[PDB]
């Protein structure tokens, strides 16, 4: 019954959570000591074992799911910020959803999972093409909406104690930078591409 | 305008290291 967006919201919410953990591990935002290997998408991934960090990531993506359901999300961006709170690297997930359709949990769900696995695999080897980040980096998640975020400024307030707000220009601005394509996928319920924007000189 | 971000910051590397030790 036109459950296309709902399934994508769930599938993507779960994928993005795994993707954020892996990114944090491969970009050394936190020590390898807090990560533990897990099995996701039939592939070995590194997941954090710190409750607070885990809850933070969960809450973040929990709030994005409703926006995904209404297909108001243009991009979900995992941003790595330096000590000066300026973007050093950006993992951009650009999302496009086809018109609503009624999906039957069978092969289409497993097909989408197989396509998402390629993204996990690419993120896992990104440290081979990216220069190491300077010490002191932190991270955040940015959500680009198709319409003014002001309209979705209330739809995203899914959780109390976990408010969202409009981002600044600095939190997004990057000179140049170096662009690295990772993977693109197409399917009946989701079209998505992931690429990284890296600061030219990390010093 | 059309970019949203969480108000709260994730736990710092320092808080993480504090738990590991």
């Amino acid at each position: 019954d036109l459950n296309s967006a709902q399934v994508v919201a769930d599938v993507l919410s779960e994928f993005l959570e795994v993707a954020v953990h892996l990114i944090l591990y491969v970009r050394e935002v936190y020590p390898v000591g807090i990560f533990q290997k897990r099995k996701k998408y039939n592939v070995p991934v590194q997941m954090s074992c710190h409750p607070e960090l885990n809850q933070y990531i969960q809450d973040t993506l929990h709030c994005v799911k409703p926006l995904l359901e209404k297909n108001d999300v243009e991009k979900v961006v995992v941003v790595i910020l330096d000590k000066e709170h300026r973007p050093v690297e950006k993992f951009v997930f650009e999302i496009t959803q086809p018109p609503l359709l009624s999906i039957n949990s069978d092969s289409l769900l497993s097909h989408v999972e197989q396509l998402l696995r390629a993204f996990i695999l690419k993120i896992s080897k990104v440290d081979k093409v990216l220069d190491h980040n300077p010490p002191g980096c932190t991270f955040t998640v940015l959500v680009h909406t198709r319409e003014a975020a002001t309209r979705n400024m209330e739809k995203i307030q899914v959780i109390k104690d976990f408010p969202w707000i409009l981002a600044d220009e600095q939190d997004v601005h990057m000179h140049d930078p170096r662009l690295i394509p990772l993977k693109t996928m197409t399917s009946d319920i989701l079209k998505m591409q992931l690429y990284v924007e890296e600061r030219a000189h990390k010093n | 305008a059309n970019i949203l971000k969480p108000l709260m910051s994730p736990p710092s590397r320092e808080e993480i290291m504090a738990t590991l030790l």
